[PDB]
């Protein structure tokens, strides 16, 4: 869901989409994650690895 | 009849969510909601000899 | 910072989204009246991440694209409120050639109808 | 504020620009995992404003 199931009912939504919305809050803007998605998951893979 | 009964406590009821890598959810309406919060702030002032 | 503003925060002043909060005093203690925002009446929808016009790729300015079944529409993320796609809601970048999921649509441009 | 939700406070959730967290539970404790953002690689230029 996110963070819509800590203030009312839970929502779904894809993890790449909200991965987007997350990007978005910290001025990035949200073409950067869609072209670079496959980098961006074997970074995090490695990293909590 | 009445009785005295021991048990082991639950925690709540299954919500699992429908996810997909397709299929979003968005609310159509809404509500307003009042809460109330008390906190105590001092006690009596009180001296002994 | 419940009081004197609005808050971020959550579960700060109260659960929900802050919208306003109201103090009382009592004996020895004080009381805050929290004013929240709940939704509801939810719905379904299918979603796509971008729309590949002729050799471009269109992106939401504010908001999320949405299907009803057979046609497109954008809106905003918190209400359900459709729209049709123009480019004044849609910033170009690229080409629909590295993004995993772009569909095919036509994006209408409110200028060639005037002349 | 870190789990169900993104924060803007600096060095609250981790060293970085904070996308996400996860806890975990110990004896007696519990621990939190923070996914922060880094950047990296820059370069020269001259600005106007
Ligand atoms: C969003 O939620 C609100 C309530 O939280 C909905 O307002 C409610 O709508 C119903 C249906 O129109 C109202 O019921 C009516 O009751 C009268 C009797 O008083 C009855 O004669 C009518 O036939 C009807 O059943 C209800 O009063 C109303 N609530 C309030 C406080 O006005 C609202 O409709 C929801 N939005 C949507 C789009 O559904
Ligand atoms: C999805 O929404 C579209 C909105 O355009 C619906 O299409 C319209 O339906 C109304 C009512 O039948 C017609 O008067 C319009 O002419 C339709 N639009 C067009 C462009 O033809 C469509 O029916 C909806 N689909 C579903 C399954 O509800
Ligand atoms: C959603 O998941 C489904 C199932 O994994 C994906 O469907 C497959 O997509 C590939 C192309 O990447 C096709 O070769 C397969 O034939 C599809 N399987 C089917 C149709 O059963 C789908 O691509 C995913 N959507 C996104 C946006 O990633
Ligand atoms: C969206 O439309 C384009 C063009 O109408 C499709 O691109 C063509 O795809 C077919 C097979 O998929 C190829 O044989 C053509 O060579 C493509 N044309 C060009 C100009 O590259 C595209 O396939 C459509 N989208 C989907 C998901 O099918
Ligand atoms: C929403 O998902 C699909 C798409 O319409 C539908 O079949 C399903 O019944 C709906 N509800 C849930 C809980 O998945
Ligand atoms: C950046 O500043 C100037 C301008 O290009 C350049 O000469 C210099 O080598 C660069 N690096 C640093 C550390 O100044």
């Amino acid at each position: 869901s996110g963070w819509t199931f800590g203030a009312g009912p839970a929502l779904q939504i894809p993890f790449p989409m909200q991965m987007a919305y997350r990007f978005n809050g910290i001025g990035v803007t949200q073409n950067v994650l869609y072209e670079n998605q496959k980098l961006i998951a074997n970074q995090f893979n490695s990293a909590i690895g | 009849s009445q009785s005295i009964i021991a048990y082991t406590m639950s925690l709540g009821a299954e919500n699992s969510v429908a996810y997909s890598n397709n299929s979003i959810a968005i609310p159509t309406n809404f509500t307003i909601s009042v809460t109330t919060e008390i906190l105590p702030v001092s006690m009596t002032k009180t001296s002994v000899d | 910072e419940c009081v004197l503003g609005q808050s971020k925060r959550v579960d700060f002043c109260g659960k929900g989204y802050h919208l306003m909060s109201f103090p009382q005093s009592a004996p020895h203690g004080v009381v805050f009246l929290h004013v929240t925002y709940v939704p509801a009446q939810e719905k379904n929808f299918t979603t796509a991440p971008a729309i590949c016009h002729d050799g471009k790729a269109h992106f939401p300015r504010e908001g999320v694209f949405v299907s009803n079944g057979t046609h497109w529409f954008v809106t905003q993320r918190n209400f359900y409120e459709p729209q049709i796609i123009t480019t004044d809601n849609t910033f170009v970048s690229g080409n629909c050639d590295v993004v995993i999921g772009i569909v095919n649509n036509t994006v209408y441009d409110p200028l060639q109808p005037e002349l």
